[PDB]
């Protein structure tokens, strides 16, 4: 396990 | 209305943020505010121990919170999980605010966005 999926886009 | 960024907070503001925290908390009573902002931070970094902070503080704050903000809360939480792949806690949090606020076109984006991350996992929920 490693990175955090990406914050999400529309915020 | 928006470009994707990759650092969505600094190290100075989520020290910042951490300050005031530690400050308030060891004077030994903590607002709200406070503890949402750090959490809001720490939910937004790019490392996964400051997200699981994050979700750790919010989950604090929900007996705290008016309704209004328990449901902005609820909705950090199904974010953090989501980012940490813990789906089925991300699923429950954002199919709850669904249902006590079915017109919330954030919270049916980001259940899409769970529902996509499992399928690309080969999991079900």
């Amino acid at each position: 396990k490693h990175d955090p999926l990406p914050y999400p886009h529309f915020l | 209305m928006e470009a994707v960024l990759n650092e969505l907070v600094s190290v100075e503001d989520l020290l910042k943020f951490e300050k005031k925290f530690q400050s308030e908390k060891a004077a030994g009573s903590v607002s709200k505010s406070t503890q949402f902002e750090y959490a809001w931070c720490l939910v937004r970094s790019k490392y996964n121990d400051d997200i699981r902070k994050g979700i750790v503080l919010l989950e604090e704050l929900l007996p705290k919170g008016s309704k209004e903000e328990q449901r902005d809360y609820v909705f950090y939480l199904a974010v953090g999980n989501y980012r940490l792949k813990e789906y089925e806690k991300a699923l429950k949090y954002v199919r709850g605010l669904l249902q006590t606020e079915p017109q919330n076109n954030q919270a049916k984006e980001l259940e899409r966005l769970i529902d996509k991350a499992m399928k690309k996992d080969g999991l079900v929920g």
